[PDB]
């Protein structure tokens, strides 16, 4: 009996999910281990980038034995083209990593000192792109009908927050209408 | 056949499970090779952890890594089955009516786990036994049977195939079902005209129209 | 007696394991230095992810309950601030188990002199004596290699005469005052820099450690500023602000003041409660209170503006805060106020003076929280320890302020009652030394804690002597509420007015042990510190008479 | 349930006798029913616990007036009021449900 939530995912569970996405790293180190699902790696070379899963990068970052790379889409100069492209298409939600909220929480807790110009900038940027996008969702949510919605490109977290609401009142709405014919 | 793939399919199954309004087939072919695999590595790590003390008159890292990993994947399936058992708790009756009927596919050794089937029958049994000495004594003659009257109803519910589920469309293109302009799939709702479906965009609809896409894993939930 | 890095690699090799580890680091006890030390220690362990057990010990007698009860798999032990005085080899015993002994108890202490049985005869230590007193310290060196293992009648008489010859000079040693050489934290940082960690909050832990004790002397600390300021120079958040910026945003040098709570309290209340200034200006006196206002008349600071909280005072007064004091304070003899201090700014929250933070933690330790009652009380202090431990963390500031709203109140208590004493002239000059007892007072609940009486005792030994000719004489205090006449009595040390020639080596430690060894009348060394003991009102008076004579100083 | 080493169903469910015995028979039969699910796996489970995913993976537990030491499994954590153990998630899951541990 899962109790909470249960129909929607838990906010934590979507991080539990996203940490399964691989991203590049800069190992300080120069057994085996096969583990199960990793496939990697031959002993990591210091000052050499390589591709590994996230939860291990985070794990090895707590010990500061590795320096995570910043994603090419996580930058303020990069985000600028994205909010510029977002203000100008009030309908569509543009192009999203789909994890961007949760990576934006996770990579800022520890890895923060690795980013170039992380301070007081990107958080200001993504807290914004997580603003106009949210209100655009609430103003795109007036057009609700059964059964269709284009939620286009939308974050996993954004999906998860509003899920019970939409997929509940769709189940009051479509419920009268299917049944009245 | 690769480990990583069995895992991706495990995650896929887990999400598809917590999303959908109803139960899904029990995937034994994989889940059992993982239930053997973890029995292997859990023994292996305790063995290497115990052999490690012999070189001791170094690096705990691959051991810590490994162990954390095993905690994560031993969480995953435990969420899975702890969920399915709940949906069995809700659908016990429906499943019973599904079992007494011939068509189409009953519980068997497939639709439920060889472990789950026990949970089902025993829970069902002790439940009926509870309500039996509690409120049916004192037993209405028409209400002797737990099943449709009909109305209202009962249960029956809830094989609800119309409920909404967020769906994200993914799968290999041949260039099967792609009719353009962007891509697969149909759709053809009964009440409405096709949208139809675009692959780079998540589209929420009923579970019933998409159940076949779900079977093919052409759309994630 | 070892390299810090090498003692570290030892505690590394005996550590890792599974089911690891196991080590219990003992944080002890009530001294803020302990926190300062063990927090950067614990963070260092978390770095290599080495599991640990951390125990809040109060009583020295209490340690026996622990070490004698629960130990199983623990091959490497660590202890803090205990054992420098009384040896645990006899106290715990030990009983050697399995050379290359299985368990290594590290003992970190700032207290001197070390116990004789400790450093030589390696069993449980692995001493931390390094590097402060190395020394020699040839007096302890000849104490053993001579003693151990030690016509023929003249050679026997010669031998015995030599034995007593060494025993006399040896008796000079280990009978002596307990005085901290250097803050244990500093050394943990010396151990930490060899491993290569420069971490900022770590360094702040060092600053906290050093500034834990400036309330009481320095003594070497006056020369510790190089060893800190250089480190503050070994790093920097940005070459120039770049206001603020919201992150790093770190500690910096500012003209800080022994003045009390300048930043988190109203200015006037900040002079009026400050400890150094309560002396020179005679603030307990109504006639002297005015002299403060004359200070403000000299500064041109309104009285109404002095009453207002420091966050909100006008900007002009802030920019002139470093000048006006130079223009004026010099005339009142208050010229020693301005230190070069350390202040860490969290930016949009505020800033915090190195010292004031310590006032917050001390505040936390006593408040904001027949043997069953004392155990339950000491227990309440044990719980309260963690309430104080948490405030060190950066991520929770919300409770740190709960400390400060207390730190103010305490003073408002302490000052008040402190004045309640000087009105009755309760000081007994006696002959050999100064002595006092509080027979009655408000809210003795605050005075239960050793450290509360350390600060009241401090503000009082500071008040009585400016100096104030003549003869700085150590002070004694006593208080009672409940627990059936426990009458806690703490030893104290004299305060020189910033011109300090000698350490002066508190002698109450010895004078108390002489009485425990005489009639031992309800005398209890149960508190971890040699200066502070317990007594009963039945036996306190004969104890006071036996305290008066024979005077060891 | 409850949880290590369950090891028996006791002191749980403050309703106790106030709730009907007809339900309690169902209940004891039900936890007896779940003991078999515990006995099929071979996970190990620990199904009862870890509804919330491990991170990462070591935590800090602050004692909450518990005695102690009752930590026999794996190791003698030697429970002691006012003592925090820098212990992994493993035994934390099991011991937090009882009421010993407090801060994760």
């Amino acid at each position: 009996l899962p109790a909470h939530l249960q129909q929607t995912f838990s906010p934590e569970e979507i991080q539990f999910i996203v940490e399964n996405e691989p991203i590049k790293i800069f190992p300080r180190i120069t057994w085996q281990l096969i583990t199960t699902d990793d496939k990697a790696l031959n002993n990591m070379v210091a000052m050499r980038s390589t591709e590994v899963v996230l939860w291990i990068a985070l794990l090895l970052k707590q010990q500061s034995k590795c320096s995570i790379v910043a994603p090419q889409w996580l930058t303020t100069k990069e985000l600028d083209r994205k909010i510029q492209y977002e203000k100008t298409h009030p309908d569509r939600f543009s192009e999203l990593p789909w994890n961007w909220l949760v990576l934006a929480r996770i990579l800022f807790n520890k890895a923060k000192d690795d980013f170039h110009d992380p301070i007081h900038e990107l958080r200001g940027k993504i807290q914004d792109l997580r603003e106009i996008r949210q209100i655009k969702v609430l103003k795109g949510l007036k057009y609700l009908n059964e059964s269709h919605l284009q939620l286009d490109n939308l974050s996993l977290l954004e999906i998860n927050e509003l899920r019970p609401f939409i997929t509940e009142i769709m189940d009051k709405l479509r419920e009268i209408h299917t049944a009245s014919l | 056949v690769s480990p990583q793939q069995d895992f991706s399919d495990l995650m896929k199954s887990w999400k598809n499970e917590r999303c959908s309004p109803e139960l899904l087939p029990y995937p034994h072919q994989l889940m059992k090779r993982l239930l053997n695999r973890i029995s292997m590595q859990s023994q292996l790590i305790e063995n290497i952890s115990m052999g490690f003390l012999d070189m001791q008159n170094e690096s705990k890292l691959p051991l810590l890594c490994m162990e954390t990993e095993l905690e994560r994947l031993k969480f995953v399936i435990r969420s899975y089955i702890r969920c399915r058992l709940s949906k069995i708790d809700k659908f016990s009756l429906y499943l019973r009516q599904l079992n007494e009927d011939e068509n189409s596919l009953i519980s068997l050794t497939d639709l439920l786990s060889k472990d789950e089937i026990k949970y089902h029958d025993t829970h069902s049994l002790i439940w009926l036994k509870l309500v039996n000495d509690s409120i049916l004594k004192y037993m209405p003659e028409e209400l002797q049977a737990i099943n449709d009257t009909e109305g209202s109803v009962n249960m029956i519910d809830e094989p609800d195939w119309n409920k909404f589920v967020f769906i994200h469309v993914n799968g290999p293109p041949d260039g099967e079902n792609e009719f353009g302009k962007p891509c697969y799939t149909v759709t053809i709702p009964d009440l409405k005209e096709e949208v139809e479906l675009t692959i780079g965009s998540i589209y929420v609809m009923r579970y019933e129209v998409i159940r076949d896409l779900l079977r093919d894993d052409k759309v994630a939930l | 007696i070892s390299q810090f890095s090498e003692a570290y690699n030892k505690i590394l090799r005996n550590s890792s394991s599974h089911s690891s580890c196991q080590l219990v680091i003992f944080v002890s006890c009530l001294n803020i230095d302990a926190l300062c030390a063990t927090k950067m220690l614990s963070l260092l362990f978390k770095k290599q992810l080495v599991q640990s057990q951390i125990v809040p010990i109060f009583g020295y007698s209490e340690l026996r309950r622990h070490y004698s009860q629960l130990d199983d798999n623990i091959n490497s032990l660590l202890l803090v601030g205990f054992g420098g005085v009384i040896d645990l080899e006899a106290f715990l015993e030990i009983d050697p188990q399995e050379q290359s002994f299985r368990r290594d108890i590290y003992v970190l202490d700032a207290h001197r002199p070390w116990n004789l049985d400790n450093i030589f005869g390696s069993q449980i230590i692995q001493c931390f004596d390094d590097g402060t007193v190395d020394d020699t310290l040839g007096e302890q060196k000849e104490a053993y290699y001579k003693l151990l293992e030690l016509n023929d009648l003249s050679k026997r008489k010669q031998r015995k005469k030599q034995i007593h010859e060494y025993e006399g000079v040896l008796e000079e040693y280990y009978s002596q005052g307990t005085t901290v050489v250097n803050s244990i934290s500093a050394q943990i940082y010396s151990l930490l820099s060899a491993i290569g960690e420069t971490n900022l909050s770590n360094l702040w832990l060092n600053i906290l450690g050093t500034t834990s004790l400036d309330i009481a002397y320095a003594q070497v600390y006056n020369r510790l500023y190089p060893l800190l300021q250089d480190e503050v120079k070994r790093l920097t958040p940005s070459s120039r602000n770049s206001v603020k910026t919201p992150d790093t945003l770190t500690l910096n040098i500012q003209p800080d003041y022994y003045l009390f709570l300048l930043r988190h309290s109203s200015l006037y209340d900040s002079f009026y409660y400050s400890n150094y200034v309560n002396a020179k200006l005679s603030l307990w006196n109504e006639n002297g209170k005015k002299r403060l206002h004359k200070m403000f008349a000299r500064m041109g600071i309104p009285l109404s503006t002095a009453q207002e909280t420091w966050l909100y005072m006008d900007h002009s007064i802030k920019r002139e805060l470093g000048i006006i004091f130079d223009k004026n304070l010099d005339r009142y003899g208050l010229q020693d106020i301005i230190r070069d201090g350390f202040v860490r700014t969290l930016g949009y929250r505020g800033s915090i003076s190195a010292s004031e933070f310590v006032e917050a933690l001390t505040a936390l330790l006593e408040v904001g929280n027949s043997a069953q009652k004392l155990t339950n009380l000491r227990k309440r202090w044990v719980s309260n320890f963690w309430l104080s431990w948490d405030a060190l963390d950066d991520r929770k500031v919300e409770l740190l302020n709960r400390g400060i709203q207390l730190a103010q109140d305490l003073q408002r208590a302490i000052f008040n009652t402190g004045v309640a004493i000087l009105e009755k002239k309760l000081i007994k000059h006696l002959r050999i030394y100064r002595l006092c007892v509080l027979q009655d007072g408000p809210d003795l609940d605050l005075y239960r804690n050793p450290l509360t009486l350390l600060r009241l005792g401090n503000w009082l030994i500071e008040c009585c002597a400016e100096s104030e000719d003549k003869q700085l004489l150590p002070m004694v205090l006593a208080s009672i509420d409940e627990n059936t006449d426990t009458y806690l009595v703490a030893g104290l040390t004299p305060r020189y007015p910033r011109g300090t020639k000698k350490p002066i080596l508190n002698n109450f430690s010895m004078a108390f042990q002489q009485i425990t060894a005489e009639t031992d009348a309800k005398v209890r060394i149960d508190n971890f510190e040699s200066s502070i003991i317990e007594i009963r009102r039945e036996d306190l008076s004969p104890f006071l008479e036996k305290l008066t004579l024979s005077g060891l100083l | 349930n409850g949880l290590d080493l369950m090891s028996s169903i006791t002191f749980s469910q403050q309703d106790t006798n106030n709730l009907s015995h007809q339900e309690q028979e169902y209940l004891k039969e039900y936890c007896d029913l779940i003991t078999d699910l515990k006995s099929g796996d071979l996970v190990d489970i620990d199904l009862s616990g870890s509804l919330v995913p491990p991170s990462d993976v070591f935590i800090d537990v602050r004692v909450l007036k518990d005695a102690g030491e009752i930590q026999t499994e794996y190791g003698v954590f030697n429970l002691i009021k006012d003592s925090q153990f820098f212990v992994r998630q493993s035994d934390v899951e099991r011991l937090i449900q009882q009421g010993y541990l407090q801060k994760i």
